[PDB]
């Protein structure tokens, strides 16, 4: 209803592109005071500034973070770091938190959909996915959170990288 | 000559690696401060080292 309109409404402002090829790969997004693309995709960001910029990149983290031009302050995605357990939501529907751990039933995602960020009750973004592992009816989501300062990677066995 | 333009290349290639694995390690020391969105270096960290 309202909720997904309000998430389709910030997501058309917040998520910009990663093109290659004459395909769409990766999804970078622009939390806070930075800007996070997960580095294990390779392609030209669709925006004329946004790729004009240096980045500064970590393959431990599986990751980039950029710094933002002065003129897209305003398009802020107020970041947080409070994980209650329960249900959040996400562009390819709610995922649940549990236990340390992410969880979306059974295929809800596709393979290449790396990059989402999640958002809680509020719509402020907890972490983003980067990969996802099968298991029964159920996947678990290998993502990356920002408790305090650091950013914390959480992985299940059998993970396939998206 | 051989001996000191030997020992001269052994000294530099020494300090060039030395002092390139010890930027190597602040780099690696302080890059998990920058992606974290918000936040800040504590001013210790951010005097020992030159954080930006």
């Amino acid at each position: 209803g309202k909720r997904e309109r309000m998430c389709m409404k910030i997501e058309n402002d917040c998520i910009f592109e990663v093109k290659h090829e004459g395909k769409v790969t990766g999804y970078a997004c622009l939390v806070g005071d930075k800007v996070m693309k997960p580095a294990h995709v390779k392609g030209v960001i669709d925006n004329a500034d946004l790729a004009k910029l240096a980045f500064k990149k970590s393959s431990k983290y599986d990751l980039e973070c950029a710094q933002i031009p002065v003129h897209m302050r305003s398009d802020a995605s107020k970041y947080t770091h409070e994980k209650p357990e329960g249900h959040y939501n996400w562009h390819h529907g709610a995922v649940q938190y549990s236990g340390g751990r992410f969880t979306i039933p059974t295929g809800a995602g596709k393979p290449g959909d790396s990059g989402r960020p999640i958002f809680d009750n509020k719509g402020r973004v907890v972490a983003i996915v980067l990969g996802g592992a099968n298991e029964g009816s159920r996947t678990a989501l290998s993502v990356v959170t920002w408790n305090k300062d650091m950013v914390t990677r959480v992985t299940p066995e059998g993970s396939e990288e998206w | 000559v051989s001996a000191v333009v030997g020992m001269s290349l052994l000294a530099l290639i020494s300090i060039f690696a030395s002092c390139y694995m010890l930027v190597a390690a602040r780099s690696k020391c302080l890059t998990p401060y920058a992606l974290t969105p918000g936040a800040a270096v504590p001013w210790t960290l951010g005097i020992l080292c030159c954080a930006p």
